[PDB]
């Protein structure tokens, strides 16, 4: 559901996020956040979030 | 109850690294000719020759 | 200037909007703008100079961008943002101070400090975003040669001047006719005095005129006109014109007669108010002409008749007055005024660091000297420093 090529850890998180995204009772804010939450990979710093 | 705000976290780690077990494999070790081997007193171990 | 203002506005928005618990959607565009500013400023070395006692300061920029990671912002995010914002605010304040303390005769509107000249480069134009403040909007419109104005409450448009003119005088200063006036800030208190109470006037009428040439054109001005000038309605001992001696003034206030307040632009009669007191509107003017008459009362009660004899000595001197207060106005040029703090800020910065007197502004940023000789070069420099001060005020 990411609109910016997002990634998540782990596959179980992906399943949970998809289930929440498809849910009808989910808040619009939560849905948009799932669509927009991003990882940050800093190879120069050797860090990943 | 499942709360998205309480369950969404950012997990941080290193992008990559290689773990080594045999440190001494990184050391090139050679030895002098046995004839020339000396003891703690800087004299040859066997001096009768 | 627009880049400096954009830095200041970005930092102010970051400080106000990046708060604990705020939704990610309340700062998304702000986070984008802040990251753009961080990217633009990263890897640049700035030097705020050492004019006067202002210390020489070196600024380096190596800051990480702000993530978009939590649905509601937490304390860690706010702490990181606060660290970056604090450093950037220090840099911006120092750049503003460095710019405020300089001036140029030829290019007074252009940047003077090295820091702002560097910020005027193309690479920094990316930092630019919404320019919504009054002073920055006026800066941009003026750069585009578009008509625009600053709105002032009690504009400081009249240089301080407390003086008099004696149209009739003697060495003994006992039968005097003339005018006194105080012009201070937005106030003009004028009075016309006749010691003889117009006993020998052509029609028992003495005509007094006060002309004030404003140094800049004021538009859409609201003015309060009051019949009497309370500053010149009590007995005074006044030094002679040359200071040789002193003379005595013992006013008795009479109603001003045939009052006419004329607001002139280009010598043309823009506005005219005849025997009208209270709130009046001057559309657009650069000169004020207050012409009023002292009329000897044709009918006097015995006490009043006792006040004014037919000949000398005159112990009671008939005075008429006028008070004019520009409560608010609009001017195409920057001015000091009661509400704003730009003159105070620039003067305080220049005093606190002992900036030597420059070639443009008067010593100590004396506002009376500045407005008295408000040259185009001084106007340009004053607009520059006032805009920088307004930029600084957003963060300091
Ligand atoms: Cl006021
Ligand atoms: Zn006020
Ligand atoms: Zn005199």
């Amino acid at each position: 559901n990411s609109r910016d090529a997002g990634k998540v850890v782990d596959s179980e998180t992906a399943a949970i996020c998809d289930a929440i995204f498809q849910d009808e009772e989910t808040e619009g804010v939560v849905r948009r956040f799932i669509a927009e939450m991003r990882q940050r990979v800093q190879a120069d710093r050797n860090v990943v979030n | 109850q499942f709360d998205f705000r309480a369950s969404m976290h950012m997990l941080t780690s290193n992008l990559t690294f290689t773990v080594y077990s045999d440190l001494l494999a990184f050391v090139s070790a050679d030895t002098v000719e046995p004839i020339n081997a000396v003891a703690f007193d800087n004299m040859r171990i066997m001096n009768e020759l | 200037m627009d880049v400096l203002y954009s830095l200041s506005k970005t930092l102010k928005d970051a400080r106000d909007k990046i708060v604990e618990g705020t939704l990610y959607s309340n700062v998304s565009d702000l986070i984008q703008q802040f990251n753009q500013m961080i990217i633009t400023m990263n890897g640049n070395e700035f030097q705020t100079g050492g004019i006067g006692n202002l210390p020489i300061r070196n600024w380096n920029f190596d800051f990480g961008l702000l993530g978009t990671t939590l649905l509601n912002l937490d304390a860690n995010y706010v702490e990181t943002a606060r660290n970056t914002i604090d450093y950037f605010v220090d840099f911006v304040d120092n750049v503003c101070m460095d710019e405020m303390v300089r001036e140029s005769q030829r290019n007074g509107i252009a940047p003077q400090s090295d820091s702002l000249r560097k910020l005027s480069g193309i690479k920094f134009k990316r930092i630019n975003f919404d320019n919504s403040s009054e002073y920055i909007e006026n800066w941009n419109l003026q750069n585009r040669r578009q008509r625009t104005g600053f709105t002032f409450h009690k504009p400081n448009i009249f240089p301080y001047s407390a003086s008099f003119t004696l149209n009739r005088s003697q060495p003994a200063h006992d039968n005097l006719m003339g005018t006194m006036w105080l012009n201070a800030g937005s106030e003009i208190q004028v009075a016309g005095f006749d010691y003889s109470c117009a006993i020998n006037a052509p029609a028992n009428i003495q005509q007094f005129e006060h002309i004030v040439q404003l140094r800049r054109v004021l538009t859409t001005a609201t003015i309060t006109l009051l019949p009497d000038a309370e500053r010149f309605s009590f007995p005074r001992v006044i030094n002679s014109a040359d200071g040789a001696t002193t003379w005595y003034f013992n006013p008795v206030i009479l109603r001003p007669n045939n009052v006419e307040v004329e607001f002139l632009l280009n010598g043309q009669i823009i506005n005219t108010y005849q025997a009208r007191f209270g709130t009046i509107i001057a559309r657009n003017f650069d000169t004020i002409r207050l012409s009023f008459q002292l009329m000897r009362p044709p009918n006097m009660t015995p006490a009043v008749a006792a006040l004014f004899p037919n000949a000398q000595p005159f112990e009671h001197h008939a005075t008429v007055g006028l008070t004019l207060r520009i409560e608010s106005a609009v001017c195409e040029s920057v001015l000091a005024d009661a509400s704003k703090t730009m003159l105070a800020n620039v003067t305080s910065v220049r005093q606190e660091y002992a900036i030597p007197v420059g070639p443009v502004f008067p010593p100590g940023m004396n506002w009376t000297d500045l407005i008295t000789n408000y040259s185009p070069s001084r106007e340009d420099n004053l607009q520059r420093v006032f805009t920088v001060a307004s930029i600084r005020s957003m963060l300091v």
